[PDB]
């Protein structure tokens, strides 16, 4: 069980808008095991009072889907929480409102971060400051994975979405 | 056609209820009974 | 509406200890006749008991015949539950079965049914009775939804697959058929 | 105007040594339709009798016999992690477990009804005909 | 539809049996693990003939509306095409519609002066026979 | 799904309903059947003009 | 409303495994079962004179 | 490899070893049913 | 799914079909009949008194005594409930069914009619 | 695993575990002359002689493994081309 | 003189599962076991249009 | 007076053999001739990701007999066996079929696998598209009674019959003859 | 056209029995194949009769210095407690393997995808694929990774 600093002042109205994941480093089975096989994954944040609406695109087996998720706050400006076996803690630490995003989500006592970016391609210097994060996180170089740079889901359909809210 | 199935073609192990209704089966010529386990248990099981 | 008289009181019962009678429905409303408030069936108290399995085992207050194998097994057979009383020093089996939830819709299997009014009468068939059996039947419906943000990962949930069946079902014959057909039919004359 | 009908009961057969009873049925002459008046009795009868002839009602077994439901199971299935020998007369008084795979593998998908009668004349499924269960390469 | 990829990828997780080679249930009794083996098979070989003879379906009366007859215990349903309602569906927005033909029952063996079995269509095979 | 409203409704009367073996179950019991009768025959539609 | 006492129960629990979601009531030991078939329904005709 | 000591299957070695010494071609036609007339030598996967 | 006849309800029409299956079609026999099959062993006498029990409860309260209009014979009160035409208070060639008569042994009745007008015992 | 079956102390030949050459068995297998289908695999290369002997590919920071068996490995990636273009046209 | 009578209707039926019940060693419902056990040997009426 | 026949028969019947990307391109039919590319590659990868085991080499089956209770002799019989099966159910017994048809046994009866495009009882109807050269093949003859092994040679010497090259078609190719050594009881079963 | 029934001749004259099951093999030949639809066939082809026994039956294999199996496959006892699947048709020997040495299968974790299908026979007229015959999932001990 970790805890850090999250963004000072951060506003998810500045936020909202189109993110896209381009790296996550952490040490799971599905990242190792079929690591090889991840796609595309986009982002879509709306703010919902204190809470955050999470919109998720990706191309499972060809056809999209859409994740439909609530971070529920957990009183503190920063963090968020997440319900299904685990709790999942968001924490945005290093981020600014143009270019680039940096989460961190915590589940069973593990550690993981995520790099979300407006538009490809992703400049030198966010890389390096997310390996320089990573590897301050106990984290090893080789935990960490590229996702593609293209075949991002426009929008879903009725049928193909999910209904965790 | 997705997938291929086969049964062994000897040494296989038998439900215990059929095994129970077999051993509860008689020797002398009843059709009644038998026609119940066609009726419950089928008249042919899958090899193939 | 027109109802014949009382029978006559049947002979009181020890364990029951009540009285009956009982009459016919001659004749019900039909167009425009009066009805009839009262019922073909009455019951009365009485002061009239006498006396009130023979297998290994009998439950304390229902007839429920049981083996002794069934006893201290880690399942309730009788509602009363002398089945799983007393027993101190026994060893209770997972099996990794009561993890597992039985069937749905064994209820609607274990109700009876009545012809004249298309409705479900009270149980018939005991749907919590397994006589320590525990056969599973693999499910279709294992491919509905989950999600895993901290890892990235989408696939179908791996929580529950598995259906357990009662001791009075046969097979629940995990199969898929279906058969759509419309009718049209136009004319003009 | 077709109301089921059955045939007459046929003769008593002799009282069966191993089974000790004796049986009588009949067979279906003229199938029920139109909402008709069906054949909603028993299409059989069971009598007790007096055994008094030699049966060989009991099989041997090489192995273990297990507990509730009777079967010849090796010994080399005891102790192995696995309900072997029916409901819940394996694994009794095992000092280790061993034998078991490491990953906890599921049993393939639809294996169930492939596993159970068929009825070739109707097309329909039926009881469980064969063991489907675990018994790890 | 175009989303029938969905279909593809889950009948894999409920496939139905396509094709189906049978084999007779007395060949599934062995006599390793039930005595008086033969004398079984012998009795089931007996009672799968009487069975094959009492569900036949054909003694069922025969339906209309190109009906297909149906057995099920001592109850007998007749399965119309798409387009008739009713019992036996006698009842149809159509005249003259074409019967397909269906075989009744097949007559009884000879006693060994020559098996042969008689089948009228009032469209399967008929004239089996059996060497003595 | 949240909340539901009766639509179907199977018919019972209230003296079966009546606690048995209590102090004057049967005569309880057949005064209040008397007592629906008389009700449900005392004022309606019927006698109305 | 109900006239007498819906929440007594007897002895072991009676599973009422059923429903759209995945959640489990109880059943009390005074209604003899439940089911949770939903049918539904609706007509519609018209006519011209 | 095709010439070698190779590991033979459970029902196939089963059924070889349960067949008659002296010839009889009622079990050879039910093998060669069951298991085929070939085994493989070459080939590539090639998708069509 | 009652409003529109489109693919898009189809969806989620089967999705609850998973999720809560009602019964399709069930066969069924009379409740003496499991009697027989019980482990209590024989039970004719008490079989054959809950079947004629059973003839006369299926005479007592058959839809035929019921209201004349689908009748439907429930408790102690007759309705069809409409015929869907909604002119009068029980919605009213037209067909109708007699009732069986008594026992002579003969059971006639009278009215197309489908189905049989005799029985005999 | 014969080799290592009780050791009961082992000398690091190679510090990190690198990833071997893709497409290392092609340069393995037997040729039949005769047939136009070369062979299957005759030499291992998997086998590396405990010397951790490595390459690095262009934009690919993730070392290869050789071989022992492959005494020298060169990338020189580069195309090599033929062109038809006929156009007919009658009015 | 102009009719026009068309009825366009659709039945479809899409099986989840089949079932099929036992017949031989039936465990009956407690409640309806001591139904049984309280019904006279005596032919009653009453008590058997109860059960 | 004006009359009007209009008819467009049309049809398909694609052979696409992964298990559940079949679906897709084959379902496609419906108005679009050409697959999607997209598809297409998905039913490459999937069909990548499971084998399509036909197109293979073989070999005679007997010949894995190596080490088993009375080997060479169940080998012996084993190839006998195999040469009274496939000589049994020889699809040279069926009748030729029409159309150029390719008959075949299953059990007791002959099927006439129909060739593309075409359909009925014997391959007969259907002629609206050959779309190839035409005309009728050879077929060889169900091999005669074995040779009485006088020299150990074999004579079923497979003939011409029934289906004789008519249409222009190119004679059923292979060997006239056969010649081997016969095994009487191989050696008296290897001394 | 016209259709075509089966007829079949007498069957072949007896065989021996050595088998200790006696059953004197009587195959016949079906001299004219159905057609057309027609009747494909009524009478089964084999006959399994009383016979006489010559021959002693053949015994069980030598099992020599080899491990026996639950089927029977005897195997070398270099795969004794090996981690893995050793007899490659059961786990039945087992070795009461608790302490695997040698790290058993060093960490590989998959074969090739479906090499059960490559396991399986083939069959050349009926263009239909048989029963898996060699046993591909064996490993001999011998990690190929
Ligand atoms: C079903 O809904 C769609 C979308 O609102 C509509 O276009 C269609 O006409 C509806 N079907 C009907 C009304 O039969």
């Amino acid at each position: 069980i970790s805890t850090i600093q999250p963004k000072a002042n951060f506003d998810a109205q500045q936020f909202a808008g189109t993110w896209l994941l381009v790296a996550v480093g952490s040490a799971c089975r599905f990242l190792q095991e079929q690591g090889h096989r991840a796609e595309a994954t986009t982002l879509h944040v709306a703010p919902q009072g204190t809470a955050m609406a999470v919109s998720t695109f990706r191309k499972l087996d060809g056809i999209c889907w859409q994740v439909r998720q609530l971070y529920g706050d957990t009183g503190v400006l920063g963090r968020f929480l997440l319900q299904a076996r685990g709790a999942v803690h968001v924490v945005v630490a290093e981020t600014d409102y143009q270019s680039f995003a940096v989460l961190y989500l915590e589940r069973a006592g593990q550690l993981s971060v995520k790099l979300y970016a407006r538009s490809l391609p992703v400049s030198d210097s966010v890389l390096s400051g997310f390996e320089q994060r990573v590897q301050e996180a106990h984290l090893t170089e080789d935990q960490i994975f590229y996702f593609p740079k293209y075949g991002f889901c426009e929008a879903a359909d009725q049928f193909h979405v999910l209904d965790e809210v | 056609e997705v997938a291929h199935y086969k049964l062994k073609p000897r040494s296989l192990m038998l439900h215990y209820e059929f095994l129970q209704r077999v051993k509860r089966l008689p020797l002398e010529y009843s059709y009644g009974e038998y026609r119940d386990l066609f009726r419950d248990f089928g008249t042919h099981y899958i090899t193939e | 509406c027109q109802l014949s008289n009382w029978s006559e009181w049947t002979d009181c019962f020890p364990c029951q200890d009540k009285k009956y009678r009982h009459r016919s429905l001659l004749q019900p409303n039909k167009f425009g006749g009066t009805i009839c408030s009262g019922d073909i069936w009455d019951q009365a108290s009485c002061s009239s008991s006498t006396t009130c399995c023979g297998q290994d085992f009998q439950c304390k207050e229902t007839g429920r015949c049981l083996k002794r194998h069934l006893v201290c097994n880690g399942d309730q057979d009788c509602l009363d539950g002398s089945d799983e009383d007393d027993c101190e020093d026994v060893r209770a089996i997972d099996e990794d079965c009561s993890q597992y939830e039985p069937i749905p819709g064994s209820q609607k299997a274990a109700l009876g049914y009545n012809i004249l009014t298309q409705e479900d009468a009270q149980s018939v068939y005991d749907a919590s009775y397994y006589g320590g059996q525990c056969e599973t039947v693999y499910n279709g419906e294992w491919r509905e939804l989950r999600y895993d943000s901290t890892c990235e990962r989408l696939y179908y949930g791996d929580d529950e697959k598995y259906f357990r069946k009662p001791y009075n079902f046969l097979k629940y014959h995990f199969e898929a058929l279906a058969d759509t057909g419309i009718s049209s039919e136009f004319y003009d004359n | 105007p077709i109301d089921c009908e059955l045939s007459s009961w046929s003769s008593w057969t002799t009282c069966d040594p191993c089974q000790k009873k004796r049986y009588r049925y009949a067979y279906l002459l003229q199938p029920s339709q139109f909402h008709g008046e069906p054949c909603n009795f028993s299409d059989k009868e069971v009598e007790d009798c007096v055994t008094n002839r030699p049966c060989r009602s009991q099989v041997r077994c090489e192995g273990f016999v297990c507990a509730q439901t009777g079967r010849c199971v090796n010994r080399r299935l005891l102790c192995n992690g696995d309900n072997d020998c029916g409901d819940q007369s394996d694994e009794a008084n095992c000092r280790r477990i061993y034998k078991k795979c490491q990953h906890e593998m599921d049993q393939y998908w639809g294996i169930g009804s492939l596993a159970s009668g068929i009825n070739l004349f109707t097309n329909s499924f039926e009881g469980p005909v064969l063991d489907h269960r675990y018994y790890c390469s | 539809a175009d989303l029938m990829q969905e279909w593809g990828d889950a009948v894999q997780y409920n496939p139905a049996i396509i094709k189906v080679k049978v084999e007779p249930l007395y060949e599934l009794v062995t006599a390793t693990d039930f005595a008086y083996s033969s004398t079984v098979r012998q009795n089931m070989k007996q009672a799968l003939e009487e069975f094959q003879k009492e569900v036949s379906s054909c003694h069922c009366a025969p339906c209309q509306g190109n009906g297909v007859p149906v057995l099920k215990g001592s109850r007998c349903d007749c399965i119309c095409p798409v387009g008739s309602q009713g019992l036996a569906c006698e009842v149809s927005y159509r005249k003259n519609t074409p019967i397909d033909g269906k075989w009744n029952c097949w007559s009884n063996w000879s006693s060994c002066s020559g098996r042969r079995k008689t089948r009228q269509r009032q469209s399967g095979p008929a004239s089996e026979t059996l060497d003595c | 799904n949240d909340a539901p409203v009766l639509i179907s409704q199977k018919l019972s009367p209230i003296y079966n309903l009546v606690p048995v073996k209590m102090k004057n179950a049967h005569l309880k019991k057949q005064n209040l059947e008397r007592a629906i009768e008389d009700y449900i025959n005392e004022f309606s539609v019927r006698k109305c003009h | 409303s109900t006239p007498f006492d819906n929440e007594f129960y007897n002895g072991l629990c009676n599973r009422d495994r059923d429903g759209n979601t995945l959640t489990y009531y109880r059943r009390p030991w005074n209604v003899a079962s439940l089911i949770y078939e939903t049918k539904g329904e609706k007509n519609f005709r018209t006519e011209h004179y | 490899n095709n010439p070698e000591f190779l590991q033979l299957a459970e029902p196939f070695w089963k059924e070889l070893s349960h067949l008659p010494s002296l010839y009889d071609y009622s079990a050879y036609r039910r093998l060669i049913d069951q298991y085929g007339t070939h085994y493989l030598q070459s080939g590539s996967l090639g998708g069509e | 799914l009652a409003q529109n006849r489109s693919t898009i309800t189809y969806r989620s029409w089967g999705r609850s079909l998973k999720y809560n299956p009602v019964v399709i079609d069930f066969e069924m026999q009379p409740i003496h009949e499991v009697l027989r099959h019980t482990s209590l062993g024989p039970l004719e006498a008490k079989r054959q008194n809950l079947r004629r029990a059973l003839d006369q409860y299926l005479m007592e309260f058959n839809a035929c005594r019921c209201g004349p209009c689908v009748p439907i014979l429930e408790g102690t009160s007759c309705r069809c409930q409409c015929r869907l035409g909604s002119l009068g208070a029980a919605c009213e060639a037209d067909g109708s069914w007699s009732c069986w008569s008594s026992w002579s042994q003969e059971r006639r009745r009278e009215c197309s009619c489908p189905g049989r007008k005799v029985q005999t015992q | 695993n014969s080799d290592e079956r009780d050791c009961g102390r082992t000398k690091a030949v190679c510090t990190r575990k690198y990833n071997p050459i893709p497409s290392v068995q092609l340069m393995g297998n037997g040729f039949h002359f005769l047939a136009g289908e070369p062979r299957g695999e005759v030499l291992d290369n998997s086998f590396t002689g405990g010397i951790c002997k490595t390459v690095k590919s262009s934009r690919t920071s993730n070392p290869y493994r050789v071989p022992a068996n492959l005494e020298n490995v060169g990338f020189e990636v580069q195309t090599a081309t033929d062109f038809y273009k006929d156009l007919t046209s009658l009015g | 003189n102009e009719k026009k009578f068309i009825f366009t209707r659709i039945f479809t039926k899409v099986q989840t599962a089949h079932f099929k019940m036992r017949k031989d060693d039936i465990m009956l419902d407690e409640g309806m076991l001591q139904s049984l056990m309280e019904l006279p040997d005596q032919y009653n009426y009453g008590m058997y249009a109860k059960f | 007076a004006a009359s009007g026949t209009q008819n467009n028969v049309l049809r398909g019947e694609p052979f696409i053999r992964g298990a559940g990307f079949i679906s897709g391109l084959s379902y496609l039919e419906l108005d679009n001739p050409a697959g999607n590319k997209r598809r297409y590659s998905a039913w490459a990868e999937s069909v990548t990701n499971l084998p399509q085991v036909i197109k293979q080499k073989l070999t005679p089956l007997y010949e894995l007999v190596k080490e088993v209770p009375c080997a060479s002799v169940k080998k012996l019989y084993l190839k006998w066996a195999l040469e009274e099966y496939l000589d049994e159910f020889d699809p040279c017994h069926c009748r030729p079929c029409q159309n150029g048809g390719l008959a075949t046994v299953e059990g007791t009866h002959c099927l006439c696998h129909c060739k593309p495009y075409t359909f009925g009882a014997a391959c007969e109807q259907g002629v609206l598209v050959g779309n190839q050269a035409g005309g009728v093949d050879g077929g060889w003859s169900c091999w005669s009674s074995w040779s009485p092994c006088v020299q150990g040679k074999k004579t079923r010497s497979r003939e011409c019959n029934n289906p004789p090259p008519s249409g222009g078609g190119r004679s059923c190719v292979g060997e006239t003859t056969e010649s081997t050594q016969c095994e009487d009881e191989e050696l008296e079963h290897l001394r | 056209s016209s259709p075509v029934n089966c007829q079949w001749d007498f069957y072949a004259p007896w065989s021996e029995c050595n088998g200790c099951t006696k059953t004197q093999t009587r195959r016949r030949s079906v001299a004219v194949y159905g057609q057309y639809g027609g009747q494909p066939c009524v009478g089964n082809a084999f006959e399994t009769q009383s016979c006489e026994p010559t021959r002693g039956c053949p015994t069980e294999e030598g099992c020599g210095e080899r491990f026996r199996c639950f089927s029977g496959q005897c195997i070398s006892k270099s795969l004794v407690c090996n981690g893995d699947s050793d007899c490659d048709e059961d786990s039945a020997d087992e070795d009461r393997c608790e302490d695997s040495e040698r790290r058993p299968s060093c960490d590989i974790d998959k074969p090739p995808p479906n090499i059960e299908l490559t396991g399986n026979g083939y069959n050349e007229l009926t263009g239909q694929f048989r029963n898996r015959v060699i046993n591909t999932k064996s490993f001999g001990g011998q990690c190929r990774k």
